[PDB]
Protein backbone atom coordinates (compact mmCIF):
# COMPACT_ATOMS: atom_id res chain seq x y z
CA UNK A 1 0.00 0.00 0.00
CA UNK A 2 1.34 3.37 1.43
CA UNK A 3 4.48 2.18 2.85
CA UNK A 4 5.73 -0.59 0.49
CA UNK A 5 5.24 2.06 -2.61
CA UNK A 6 7.23 4.37 -0.07
CA UNK A 7 9.83 1.65 0.85
CA UNK A 8 10.27 1.12 -2.62
CA UNK A 9 10.86 4.68 -3.80
CA UNK A 10 13.42 4.61 -0.95
CA UNK A 11 15.38 1.67 -2.02
CA UNK A 12 15.82 2.83 -5.02
CA UNK A 13 16.66 6.75 -4.34
CA UNK A 14 19.44 5.14 -2.02
CA UNK A 15 20.43 2.63 -4.63
CA UNK A 16 20.98 6.19 -7.17
CA UNK A 17 23.19 8.09 -4.30
CA UNK A 18 25.03 4.78 -3.09
CA UNK A 19 25.99 4.44 -7.25
CA UNK A 20 27.03 8.03 -7.40
CA UNK A 21 29.75 8.37 -4.84
CA UNK A 22 33.37 7.00 -6.10
CA UNK A 23 34.92 5.55 -3.20
CA UNK A 24 36.76 2.15 -4.04
CA UNK A 25 36.37 -0.91 -2.20
CA UNK A 26 39.80 -1.44 -0.62
CA UNK A 27 40.02 2.11 -0.06
CA UNK A 28 36.55 1.54 2.49
CA UNK A 29 38.19 -1.64 3.79
CA UNK A 30 40.92 0.23 5.70
CA UNK A 31 39.63 3.61 6.06
CA UNK A 32 35.75 5.01 7.57
CA UNK A 33 34.02 6.76 4.79
CA UNK A 34 34.38 10.66 5.91
CA UNK A 35 31.49 12.64 6.77
CA UNK A 36 31.97 15.28 3.94
CA UNK A 37 31.99 12.80 1.29
CA UNK A 38 27.59 12.95 1.15
CA UNK A 39 25.64 15.87 1.07
CA UNK A 40 23.81 17.04 4.52
CA UNK A 41 20.36 16.18 2.40
CA UNK A 42 21.43 12.15 2.64
CA UNK A 43 21.91 13.21 5.95
CA UNK A 44 19.37 14.66 8.35
CA UNK A 45 16.61 11.57 6.99
CA UNK A 46 15.36 14.63 4.20
CA UNK A 47 15.37 11.94 1.11
CA UNK B 1 -9.79 1.96 31.02
CA UNK B 2 -7.46 -1.54 31.13
CA UNK B 3 -4.92 -2.42 28.81
CA UNK B 4 -6.77 -3.24 25.77
CA UNK B 5 -5.39 -0.25 23.43
CA UNK B 6 -7.98 2.73 23.08
CA UNK B 7 -10.91 2.99 20.32
CA UNK B 8 -9.99 6.36 19.71
CA UNK B 9 -9.25 5.99 15.89
CA UNK B 10 -6.02 8.73 15.71
CA UNK B 11 -3.62 6.26 17.05
CA UNK B 12 -5.60 3.08 14.67
CA UNK B 13 -3.50 4.71 11.80
CA UNK B 14 -0.30 4.07 14.15
CA UNK B 15 -1.01 0.60 14.48
CA UNK B 16 -1.50 0.17 10.77
CA UNK B 17 2.04 1.49 10.39
CA UNK B 18 3.48 -0.90 12.95
CA UNK B 19 1.33 -3.88 10.98
CA UNK B 20 3.31 -3.34 8.06
CA UNK B 21 6.61 -2.86 9.70
CA UNK B 22 6.49 -5.90 12.34
CA UNK B 23 5.16 -7.77 8.96
CA UNK B 24 8.27 -6.70 6.73
CA UNK B 25 10.30 -7.19 9.27
CA UNK B 26 9.60 -11.02 9.93
CA UNK B 27 10.03 -11.59 6.56
CA UNK B 28 13.14 -10.45 6.26
CA UNK B 29 14.52 -12.37 9.04
CA UNK B 30 12.84 -15.85 7.55
CA UNK B 31 14.55 -14.98 4.21
CA UNK B 32 17.83 -14.31 5.53
CA UNK B 33 18.05 -17.06 7.58
CA UNK B 34 17.31 -19.77 4.67
CA UNK B 35 19.86 -18.02 2.20
CA UNK B 36 22.12 -18.92 4.91
CA UNK B 37 20.52 -22.58 5.49
CA UNK B 38 21.34 -22.49 1.27
CA UNK B 39 25.04 -21.36 1.27
CA UNK B 40 26.29 -23.26 4.04
CA UNK B 41 24.77 -26.38 2.97
CA UNK B 42 26.60 -25.54 -0.55
CA UNK B 43 30.12 -25.19 0.73
CA UNK B 44 30.09 -28.92 2.68
CA UNK B 45 29.08 -30.11 -0.22
CA UNK B 46 31.87 -28.45 -2.00
CA UNK B 47 34.43 -29.48 0.52
CA UNK B 48 32.98 -33.27 -0.10
CA UNK B 49 33.48 -33.16 -3.61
Amino acid sequence: SNTEELIQNSIGFLQKTFKALPVSFDSIRHEPLPSSMLHASVLNFEW
Amino acid sequence: DSKIEKLTEQNISQLKESAHLRFLDLQSSIDTKKVADENWETCQQETLA
